[PDB]
């Protein structure tokens, strides 16, 4: 990474930070056994009073969803970037 | 302005592909929206048409939201860095 | 050897409201190599009665 | 050791309600303009009897 910016580091890093941030978001989303940290809070989706349980794994429900054309188009735009 | 756009987001999804993608939360901050929804089908064709009607609502408002910037994922969240 | 069906001793209601069985600390335990050989003696004394 | 075995003791109710809904769109019948064929004839080198 340091060799690539070193020509023009303020311009290279501003356009290479987008596929580096996108890679960490969409990493472990497609695997079939998914390990989560089981949490519990209020009925509202914005409740902050959360209680944590131990780790566990669960089968992914969205396994076949990532065969779509939304992600396949979104991945080649990031490989272009 | 994100609230007036985001309320037009839920209408066209409810009027072209009804019964899918019920909305449960609406968080609007500076230059960001965050919809906590749940998806009612793991389909390759139907989800490809629901995800197309979201971009057609923003583009027919005037803005240009990139498909590489838009996030539609089950197990990842970014909100205010 | 067949362990019993794990949902016999616990029912889950909504997402996070599950029944907790009475022997919840023994069912979530594991036999060592010595304590499993003692199990094989019990199924060696039941198939041969006297 | 807490995440080794894959879990199944909590049945996902939201998945089995999305499959009852998808079962309601199963079109059993069909709408056609002409009914299907039910008799065919073969010619035994004749002009009167098939």
């Amino acid at each position: 990474f340091f060799i690539l910016c070193l020509p023009h580091p303020k311009k290279i890093n501003n356009v290479l930070r987008a596929p580096y941030s996108w890679f960490v978001k969409m990493w472990g989303v497609g695997a079939d056994p998914i390990v989560v940290l089981q949490s519990t809070a209020g009925d509202d989706r914005n409740s902050k009073d959360v209680f944590y349980d131990k780790f566990r794994t669960e089968p992914n429900r969205y396994k076949a969803l990532f065969r779509s054309s939304f992600y396949n188009e979104s991945r080649r735009m990031n490989e272009e970037k | 302005h994100n609230m007036a756009i985001g309320t037009l987001m839920q209408r066209e999804v409810g009027r072209e592909q009804p019964g899918v993608l019920t909305f449960l939360s609406e968080q609007y901050v500076g230059d960001d929206t965050l919809f906590y929804t749940k998806l009612h089908t793991t389909d390759t064709k139907v989800f490809d048409k629901v995800a197309a009607s979201i971009f057609d609502t923003v583009a027919k408002c005037g803005h240009e939201a990139s498909p590489s910037k838009t996030m539609m994922t089950p197990y990842s969240v970014e909100k205010t860095q | 050897y067949i362990a019993p069906n794990p949902r016999i001793s616990s029912i889950t209601l909504t997402q996070r409201i599950t029944t907790t069985g009475p022997f919840a600390i023994l069912t979530g335990s594991t036999p060592t190599a010595q304590q499993l050989n003692d199990v094989r003696k019990i199924y060696l004394a039941l198939m041969f009665p006297g | 050791t807490a995440t080794r075995e894959v879990d199944f003791t909590v049945p996902d109710v939201q998945k089995i309600l999305d499959d009852i809904k998808a079962l309601a769109a199963e079109q059993v019948y069909k709408i056609v303009k002409v009914p299907s064929i039910s008799f065919r004839h073969i010619v035994m080198q004749s002009r009167d009897r098939v």
